[PDB]
């Protein structure tokens, strides 16, 4: 269940963050592929 | 990861299994007699430990 937060707008961030909720309770590297940008954001061993 | 690992009843790995019961009985029963006694649990049954 993703949300993208932009840097600034009263909270400085390095560029911004892709926030997400996950219900998987197993550790895993979460990957968000953006096919039209050919970019992918990740988080290794993302939190429960 | 223990809290992510739940098991069915009937497995030896369950905290409520007879194995858990056995573990607790051993854990406590073994201290009922001195280690140098003929009545010591690990002397009586070395195969238990």
């Amino acid at each position: 269940y993703p949300v993208y937060q932009y840097s600034g707008n009263t909270s400085g961030l390095n560029q911004g963050r892709l926030l997400f909720h996950r219900d998987t309770t197993y550790p895993s590297k979460v990957e968000a592929w953006i096919p039209g940008a050919k970019r992918s954001l990740t988080n290794q061993n993302a939190a429960i | 990861g223990r809290a992510s690992q739940y098991v069915a009843p009937g497995t030896v790995s369950s905290m409520f299994s007879p194995a858990a019961y056995l573990t607790e009985l051993y854990r406590e029963a073994r201290n009922l007699h001195a280690s140098d006694s003929v009545y010591y649990l690990d002397t009586r049954r070395p195969d238990l430990k």
